[PDB]
């Protein structure tokens, strides 16, 4: 979509793996806020959107 | 921005009472990291507070 129709969604109740992310490309920008990459997986969340 | 105070951000584990440590290698990337370069997760361990 489009940058003023990004496409909204929520993935909830599911056993969420954050370790399919490495296998996709060079990903040029990572940097995450409030948490860090390396302890996702481990720590939980209530709603998650995307 | 005063760039001259630093705090290491990322590391292995915890760490004991008054235990000080300087070391600023290049945080793993999971695999064989990508030392002294950036990508999937290579971070550098110190990071300035400006």
């Amino acid at each position: 979509a489009s940058v003023y129709a990004w496409n909204r969604k929520r993935i909830s109740n599911c056993v969420a793996d954050y370790s399919v992310l490495y296998n996709f490309a060079p990903f040029f920008a990572f940097k995450c806020y409030g948490v860090s990459p390396t302890k996702l997986n481990d720590l939980c969340f209530t709603n998650v959107y995307a | 921005g005063n760039y001259n105070y630093r705090y290491r951000l990322f590391r292995k584990s915890n760490l004991k009472p008054f235990e000080r440590d300087i070391s600023t290698e290049i945080y793993q990337a999971g695999n064989k990291p990508c030392n002294g370069v950036a990508g999937v997760n290579c971070y550098f361990p110190l990071q300035s507070y400006g």
